């Protein structure tokens, strides 16, 4: 359904927002 | 048109739109129902992202149907 | 039979499938027509996610369906 694709495809997109926080991170500290 | 458009937390929300409406046309109806920021949300139809220059009718949104809302930082 | 899957870009591709063809071979042939890879391709139709150990006919596909495809990165 269109609400599982959106479901997932927040999913993934939550998970690039995490990894952009561990670059973060990384180079504030 | 009435249209349904669900967001990633099961929440739905029904607005009345037109084939001819734009898709930012939808993300100003969606930031006076909730107030999202238009910026801040992505429209998604069929499993393709619909573009803002693209219109209802461009993306095949007929009456009744389910448009997907995910949130932006 | 013929199945319909639609992308994230709009686009459409038609696969000749049978109601028996499992949704490993429906992976192998959107890999052979796209080159996306089984593992990073996930397969949405009828309110349900496909599952490799699953048939179209165990999924009721019939011919002309319209699923979706997403990709993981």
């Amino acid at each position: 359904s269109d609400l599982m694709l959106a479901q997932m495809l927040q999913m993934e997109y939550d998970r690039e927002y995490d990894a952009q926080l561990r670059r973060e991170e990384k180079k504030f500290n | 048109m009435q249209i349904f458009v669900k967001t990633l937390t099961g929440k739905t929300i029904t607005l009345e739109v037109e084939p001819s409406d734009t898709i930012e046309n939808v993300k100003a109806k969606i930031q006076d129902k909730e107030g999202i920021p238009p910026d801040q949300q992505r429209l998604i139809f069929a499993g393709k992202q619909l573009e803002d220059g693209r219109t209802l009718s461009d993306y095949n949104i007929q009456k009744e149907s389910t448009l997907h809302l995910v949130l932006r930082l």
